[PDB]
RNA sequence: UAAAUUAUGGUCAAUUGUUAGUAUUCAUAUUAAUUUUUUUAAAUGUUUUAUCAUUUUAUAAAGGUUUAUUUUUGAAAGAUUUUUUGUAUAAAAUUUUAGGAAUAGUUAAUAAUAAUUUAUAAUUUUGAUUAGAUUGUUUUGUUAAUGCUAUUAGAUGGGUGUGGAAAAAUAAAAAAAA
């Protein structure tokens, strides 16, 4: 537990602090920590409505306010175009691409990943473009739905960070509401004309033989660390809890 | 094996018995309910002195009250003729 | 195990590792000037069993 | 979360309630300065160290303990580490952002932290200098920092403080101004005594708000 | 068995480092002037220069101009080949180098034999690239290996080579070179634009 | 102690222990059984132990109500005395 | 957590914390030994008394003939005594609301007279320790099992509050007519 | 604490376990936070005595003297493959003797495919630095047919016990980017046929009757005699 | 080395930051002494509260205990403006006018609709309230700053005739603001604090003359003696002394 | 300025040396202790681990202190879980010597100031500061007794400052992750 204020060194030398996480755009950990905030927020705007997330066209801010309001702004586009007085860098490192394969599979497949620096040097502009429509389904009131690239046909998604600062710097953490899919229940509602062909069944069907065993358990022939349970690691060193034991090698 | 041995406990008559040590615990509380032979604030040992005196702390204090009704001349005949023993009400 | 780590000088022969500090660890002070420098113009002479290959093949 | 919303709803009806002769100076005191233990220890301005079992009046707070958060590169033995300082100035209730800077430079106290010309940026987003904490909805609660001249390009080695471990340090560079006070020469007494972790302290790894094993 | 107490906290997980307690003693002035002569010693250095407040390992700026300032062997590379020995060392093993060769390089220096010797070290240098590198093979590795040995005169080392060439990486092998040197057949390819069927102790019969 | 049993991974290393920390499938087997006998006693002893927590903290309620009602009683007599030689006095 | 451990008498998790119930008791000659129950620390110091949260109290290991009674025909009340003096209040307080631990020979003692199970320590060679099998369990759990009400009620009464109010004590203490 | 083995019973110091939490103890030190670990130093013992049947050339001795025959230099070679092989295989050499670095594809080791235990990961990028066995490696590790949903750095990738198993089809070229396996519970429907569990959360597999007669023989139960 | 190692005015610790997060998460760096620095130090005087509802709107009138020009505070605060303007010309504004001083008791905002019968309540009750008290004596001393260093007062310390001047004071708050509705600042329950105004930044020069009054102006006469005057008269007034060059007069008691 | 009693209550105070004109506690007794007749060692390999490492293992005697030795829950106990609540370095009194005088990186204010700020500073004859002696406020011995006479083991500066806490360089009657 951590619940002690400061007292044993002072306060102008920092002697046991923390460093602090910083994220770098040369590093492909940009791309480790900013995917899966993308997927989620991919994922919240083809489900509900969300504000500000659409862009008829490339934002205009003159060069005083541009460090005050692009910073935190994210959008989408239609169309490919990249905005000017950005130098474009293009992702060839096979470690940097790998953190969007969940994107990419799941999700949407990505075209392209872009990272577009100012001749200031004082802002990063991610702009990554998916070809092909969502996998998953669009709602007709959701901010997707406005997009043509979804039902060309590639879209593209711009992000503003600034460079050289905290994981907290971009504003994607408000973007998390879980807005539900009404996927199975638009087959059942009255718009669609299944709601006769579904036949629903509340009697479980009756059984008569026993589910198949599992097949001959034969024990490990290498050596073993030892119990999880006293080393106190998750069962497969993954997940779980250390008191349920699962998993392992009996 | 708590099952089974609560099913074998509960088969045995000389069971359901109380028992002091398990099935309470008499005083929890540090300091005693009653002084037993401690030394008295003059420096007296315990077998020197008796409680209930001046040490101990102190129990506090028209018409006609409440406790005037009750009472009565006992030149008036008393309310229950009790055989008293004539040497003993002297 | 034990006749392992007695020698390392634990005290308290908690299987730890403590080398034992030499009067003179350093060679240049231990009596040794600069490293010598190999003969150059004698590493550099062909091996002979390469001459022989060599004259083999051009048998 | 909900005592800040709770504290300015009643704030408000206080405001608008109209039917109060005024509190009573005399039976509203302050805080004490003499108390049980050998520490001076600073609480809000609606906090006593005696017991208060009343709940006093709102007011609103002339003073706000601004709190602005700067990068600093301290020397580690194993390398030079960037962690957060955190500098706390009282600004009166409608204070510019240039009195703001003015205060945040004068009781910055460090020789590293102020060596540029900065700007203060909330979640990111810069401040404009020209209007107070009445536009921006500040309270005592907001998370200020600041955004030097250079710290856009810290990722670059050059502009990172260069360690004597993997950096060579010139006759030159020990005359300058950071690498005057580290001491790349051993001394005796050792004066320049920092904080010391091994190089696996984090293990193979660095610290990360994730997980990569 | 933990020797966080033994040794200052600085100096944790060191591991091959011999007598840490020397650096831990390094404050002394003995101690001192016998770590600026031994750093003299290994040269260098102009100025009396000594390690850094707590390190017990060398800086890597000093480790690594001590290492390209080392006066290297072969000083006179007769043959490109040995020239490019020179530059393969000079370039894919500097210090803490992050760099890695590649089977164009490996072809470069394999084509450049003429002399047994020459041959040697690009054999050499080849099984270092597969066990140091680990780098894999292209098509014609095995190819340009085969002519380097015929044009040399090492028969026995394309044999050996052939008869375990899965522990050597060379994933390719042709029928045609494999049936050659298996004492099957008496060429293994043939000029494109010549049409002659090499060798030319072989070609002395086709012609 | 830990037990290490002979027929380990015999460590081939001479700059430290001579035997691992790893173990046969077969013992790691027979020490969950000898430690599935460790939890028959424990669950028995943790659920004496909070049962006589339970109890503890029973007669504490008990015993520190009755004391609570007799110290009233005996503050409430010092308060009238003294009241009543504040009057004399 | 020091530089040159004290090998002779080393711990766990070092000091001070884990109080612990032991048994100490100065080596002397046999017939004059007797030991004493007592809760400490795990790291107690040169002298005991330094590290001593409670008292438990004394155990004379020698078996006594009971003289304080009369002489009976009761052949298990003529058996040999071994007293033992012991606390129940505070060993419960530091059992159950303090978490103490105990070592083998309390444990053996409080099994004795009744107040724990016995230790793991004494064991009857004859009975070897058994093995356990998934499927027997399942079966048996499958045979035999409690209902999930009644398991929480008994597992409430044990834990949490076991003195309850029933209608007629809440029928006693509701206000009467006039206040109401 | 967070995994409070047996609950916080203390009847022995074993109770609480080897290790109380997975969480460090300190707060200080986190690196001796519980994880999964293989024996190193047997991993790393690599065979030295079968590198005495030729001897070897060092990268450093490159003066002609030194030189040795050509024949012998490729049995060197041969030697020092077979040295490193010889403790097993690490990801970092069935890479570069599988296609396009063997991303996409799906390693286990002999102890992760024995018993209830079932874990693979599958690869999705490679980093090799100077030396070809060193470097790292990144995946997604699926355990019982539940993957993780972002990349993360292997654990061990150097230890020579790693085995694979080469498929064209999961094969990931460099133009494109390796995909998430489905989880088998989420992502594709169930189907025993498909997939069947080999371990859930309450199973323990059966006690095998050689272990238990190896135990009641070490018991002493049954009856043993000297030969 | 030049004293102890860790100094007594140096341990402090806030409690205004999370417990756990000083450690570890963060070091906090401040100068926390100018907080803490006393009332007594910096000049600081506790002014009755006013509600948020009475601290809107202006006031219109207040008590004061008018005093002849000839009286010592008069030239002492003289002595003062010449020794303030010799040495910074720049702080004549915010210096108010010598003749300009009287010792405030209270103030209020008379609406202007229905100020005609209560003024005249207000003179009775304060001639009925000091018929019997004699001509007060007080020595004054010391300099206070009030809304956060905008008005800058010479302190009255406790003295012979100051407790008659408090207890008149509360009287004279009881029979107004008590029995009959006027809007007092403070409580009728409070007593207020009596001053002579000496320098104070109007709001309208708060643009061009700073947010406050720097210490360095009063700091030499921080606690200079301006000595004894006695009043023997009280005046019900109004804010309007450019017209007439004098105390506007609306109601007067010779006390 | 009144007696006592519904009668021993409330639980044991008791002193022993055969001298030697007188003055004054001073030779020889008793108890307690030392002393002769030979009673009477402080043990050498702590342990586990992921292997050239990491994790657990915190007050023995050494150094002479009388205005003096004082502090934590961050480890552990410790528990569905996350989370949370609090502290604490400061004091007061008792302080030895036959012939008794000066003491000092120094007091207060200020501050994360000042080897160089401001001030009529601070200690002490109500016995200071150095020096000598002695490990401090539950321990014995003697006596009828206000007395007299004893007691112990251990906190002796920092200097990459690890750790929750320095107590951290041989010394057990401490079972220390099966
Ligand atoms: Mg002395």
């Amino acid at each position: 537990r951590r619940f002690r204020y400061n007292t044993k060194f002072p306060a102008l030398v920092s002697y046991n602090k923390l460093p602090w996480e910083v994220v770098n755009h040369e590093t492909p950990q940009f791309h480790m920590h900013v995917a899966p905030h993308y997927e989620q927020l991919l994922t919240l705007a083809a489900s509900s409505p969300v504000p500000h997330i659409i862009g008829s066209k490339h934002i205009d801010v003159p060069r005083e306010h541009r460090l005050r309001l692009l910073p935190g702004m994210l959008y989408l586009l239609d169309g490919d175009t990249l905005p000017g007085e950005f130098t474009i860098n293009r992702v060839l490192d096979p470690t940097a691409l790998q953190y969007y394969g969940r994107l990419s599979s799941q999700i949407v497949t990505v075209e392209a990943v872009r990272m577009l620096v100012p001749d200031d040097l004082r802002l990063l502009c991610n702009c990554i473009t998916f070809k092909g429509p969502l996998h998953l389904p669009v709602a007709p009131y959701a901010s997707l739905a406005s997009l043509r690239g979804a039902s060309s046909n590639c879209f593209t998604l711009y992000h503003f960070v600034r460079p050289n600062r905290p994981p907290k710097e971009l504003q994607l953490e408000k973007y998390y509401i879980h807005a539900p899919c009404v996927a199975p229940l638009s087959e059942f509602a009255s718009n669609s004309d299944e709601r006769g062909n579904w036949r629903p069944r509340l009697q479980a069907p009756k059984r008569t033989r026993r589910a198949t065993p599992l097949p001959a358990y034969r024990p490990p022939q290498s050596y073993l660390m030892g119990l999880a349970e006293r080393l106190a690691v998750v069962p497969g060193g993954c997940f779980g809890r250390r008191s349920l034991m699962w998993g392992h090698w009996f | 094996f708590r099952d089974v041995e609560e099913r074998r406990h509960s088969r045995d008559v000389v069971n359901e018995l109380p028992n002091p040590w398990y099935d309470y615990v008499a005083h929890a509380l540090p300091f005693p309910d009653r002084d037993a032979g401690y030394p008295d604030e003059y420096g007296d040992l315990g077998q020197w002195r008796a409680p209930g005196g001046p040490g101990s702390p102190v129990r506090g204090p028209r018409g006609y009250t409440a406790e005037w009704r009750d009472l009565r001349n006992p030149m008036r005949p008393p309310e229950f003729p009790t055989p008293w023993e004539r040497k003993y009400r002297q | 195990e034990w006749l392992y780590y007695k020698q390392f000088k634990t005290v308290d022969y908690s299987y730890r590792v403590i080398p034992e500090l030499p009067e003179k660890y350093r060679p240049h002070q231990s009596g040794i000037d600069q490293a010598p420098l190999p003969d150059y113009r004698e590493i550099n002479k062909m091996p002979q069993w390469a001459e022989c290959e060599e004259r083999r093949q051009s048998k | 979360g909900h005592y800040q919303q709770e504290a300015f709803e009643a704030r408000k009806r206080f405001e608008e309630s109209t039917t109060y002769p005024g509190p009573i100076r005399a039976a509203t005191p302050g805080d004490t300065r003499f108390y049980s233990g050998s520490l001076e220890s600073i609480l809000h301005d609606t906090d006593r160290h005696y017991w208060r079992a009343v709940t006093d009046d709102p007011r609103v707070q002339h003073l706000i303990p601004l709190r602005i958060r700067f990068k600093i590169f301290t020397w580690v033995t194993s390398g030079w580490e960037q962690r957060m300082q955190v500098v706390q100035i009282m600004a009166p209730k409608d204070s510019t952002i240039a009195q703001v800077k003015d205060l945040v430079i004068v009781e910055n106290q460090s020789p590293y932290l102020c060596v540029s010309s900065f700007h203060l940026a909330i979640d990111g987003k810069e401040l404009d200098p020209q209007k107070t904490l009445g536009e921006y909805g500040i309270t005592e609660q907001s998370q200020i920092d600041a955004i030097e001249q250079n710290d856009h390009l810290l990722h670059r080695d050059d502009e990172r403080p260069r360690d004597w471990t993997v950096d060579e340090i010139t006759a030159e560079d020990v005359k300058r101004s950071p690498y005057k006070e580290m001491e790349m020469q051993p001394l005796q007494n050792l004066a320049p005594r920092y904080e010391a972790r091994p190089k696996g302290y984090f293990g193979r790894t660095y610290y990360s708000g994730m997980k990569q094993s | 068995a933990s020797l966080r107490y033994r040794r200052p906290y600085w100096m944790m997980f060191l591991k091959g480092v011999d007598n840490w307690k020397i650096y831990t003693v390094i404050q002394q002035p003995d101690h001192q002037r016998t770590e600026m002569l031994y750093q003299a010693w290994l040269g260098g250095l102009d100025r009396p220069y000594t390690r850094p407040k707590c390190m017990a390992n060398q800086p890597l700026w000093l480790s690594k101009k001590r290492h390209m300032l080392r006066k290297e062997r072969l000083d006179g590379p007769e043959t490109p080949l040995e020239k490019y020995v020179l530059e393969w060392h000079k370039k894919f093993h500097s210090f803490q180098g992050t760099e890695r060769p590649t089977p164009d390089d490996l072809h470069t220096a394999l084509d450049l034999v003429e002399r047994p010797l020459d041959l040697s070290y690009a054999l050499q240098l080849l099984g270092q690239c597969r066990n140091l590198n680990n780098i894999r093979f292209a098509k014609e590795t095995f190819l340009v290996f085969l002519e380097a040995c015929l044009r040399v005169g090492r028969r026995d080392c394309a044999e050996y080579a052939l008869e375990h060439a899965e522990p050597l990486g060379f994933w390719f092998i042709d029928e045609d070179h494999r049936r050659y040197l298996q004492g099957e057949q008496t060429w293994y390819k043939l000029s494109p634009l010549d049409n002659l069927y090499y060798p030319v102790e072989e070609n002395a019969k086709l012609n | 102690r830990q037990i290490r049993p002979y027929y380990n991974l015999p460590s081939k290393s001479e700059h430290g222990r001579k035997m691992t920390g790893f173990l046969t499938p077969y013992r790691h087997w027979m020490w969950k059984q000898n430690e599935l006998w460790r939890n028959v006693h424990e669950a028995q002893f943790e659920h004496l132990r909070r049962v006589y927590k339970r109890q503890w903290l029973e007669s504490f309620r008990v015993n520190a109500d009755e004391y609570i009602y007799k110290y009233n009683i005996t503050k409430a007599a010092q308060l009238a005395q003294w009241e009543c030689e504040m009057k004399e006095q | 957590a020091r530089a040159v451990i004290k090998r002779r008498s080393p711990q766990l998790w070092g000091a001070p914390g884990a109080p612990i119930i032991r048994m100490r008791g100065h080596h002397v000659v046999w017939k004059f030994q007797s030991y004493d129950l007592v809760v400490e620390h795990t790291h107690k110091r040169r002298n005991s008394d330094i590290r001593l949260l409670h008292y438990l109290g004394k155990h004379c290991p020698h078996p006594q003939k009971s003289l304080w009674s009369p002489d009976t025909p009761v052949a298990q009340d003529r058996h040999l005594f071994m007293l033992t003096t012991v606390d129940i209040d505070a060993f419960k307080y530091w059992f159950g609301v303090k978490r103490c631990r105990l070592s083998m020979k309390p444990w053996a003692l409080l099994a004795k007279a009744g107040l724990l199970p016995p230790s793991l320590t004494q064991n009857s060679k004859i009975m070897p320790k058994p093995l356990f099998d998934k499927e027997s369990l399942m079966r048996y759990y499958l045979a035999n099992r409690k209902d999930e009400d009644v398991m929480a009620r008994e597992k409430y009464l044990n834990y949490e509050n076991s003195m309850v109010k029933t209608e007629e004590e809440r029928a006693a203490e509701r206000p009467v007519a006039p206040y109401l | 604490r967070a995994d409070p083995l047996n609950g916080g019973s203390s009847m022995t110091l074993g109770s609480k376990g080897s290790k109380l939490s997975p969480e460090p103890h300190r707060r200080r030190m986190p690196w001796t936070a519980a994880k999964e670990y293989v024996p190193g130093v047997v991993l790393n013992a690599r065979d030295k005595m079968v590198l005495d049947g030729v001897q070897l050339l060092d990268i450093e001795s490159i003066d002609r003297a030194s030189q040795l025959d050509p024949l012998e230099v490729l049995r060197a070679v041969v030697a020092t493959r077979e040295y490193n092989i010889s403790t097993g295989k690490n990801i970092f050499q069935l890479a570069s003797q599988a296609t396009y670095n063997g991303r996409g594809q799906r390693f286990y080791r002999k102890e992760w495919q024995e018993g209830t235990y079932d874990k693979y990961v599958t690869l999705s990028a490679i980093d090799f630095d100077r030396d070809g066995n060193k470097g790292t490696a990144y995946g997604y590790i699926t355990f019982h047919g539940e993957t993780t949903t972002r990349p993360v750095q292997v654990d061990f990738a150097d230890v020579p016990g790693w085995y694979m198993d080469f498929v064209e089809e999961r094969a990931v070229p460099f133009t494109g980017i390796v995909p998430p396996p489905p989880s088998i519970g989420t992502d594709v429907p169930v189907d025993p046929h498909s997939y069947r569990l080999k371990a859930y959360p309450y199973y323990d597999a059966p006690n095998p009757p050689e272990f238990v007669e190896r135990l009641l023989k070490d018991r002493g139960v049954l009856p043993d005699t000297p030969t | 080395e030049r004293g102890l190692y860790f100094p007594i005015n140096h341990r402090i610790v806030d409690h205004r930051i999370a417990p756990g997060v000083t450690v570890e998460e963060t070091d906090v760096q401040s100068r926390y002494r100018r907080e803490l620095r006393t009332n007594f130090a910096t000049g600081e005087t506790r002014q009755t509260i006013a509600p948020p509802w009475s601290a809107r709107e202006r006031p219109t009138h207040f008590f004061s205990l008018r005093l002849p020009s000839r009286n010592s505070v008069t030239l002492r605060v003289k002595e003062m403006h010449n020794h303030l303007l010799f040495s910074h010309q720049q702080c004549a504004p915010m210096l108010v006018s010598p003749t300009k001083l009287h010792i405030t008791l209270g103030v209020m905002t008379i609406p202007e609709n229905s100020r005609e019968e209560l003024v005249k309540n207000i003179q009775q009750s304060m001639s009925e309230t000091f018929a019997c008290v004699q001509p007060l004596q007080l020595r004054f001393r010391g300099l206070g700053t009030f809304d956060f260093g905008r008005v800058l007062f010479i302190r009255v310390v406790p003295e012979a005739d100051f407790g008659r001047l408090e207890r008149a004071v509360c009287d004279i708050r009881r029979r107004v603001g008590g029995v009959l509705g006027v809007d007092l600042k403070g409580n009728p329950h409070d007593s207020y604090v009596p001053h002579v105004t000496v320098a104070k930044i109007r709001p309208n020069q708060r643009q061009q003359l700073g947010d406050t009054i720097p210490q360095s102006l009063w700091a030499d006469y921080q606690h200079h003696d301006f000595g004894d005057v006695t009043l023997s008269t009280v005046d019900l007034c109004r804010m309007k002394g450019s017209p007439d060059g004098y105390y506007h007069t609306e109601g007067a008691v010779h006390l």
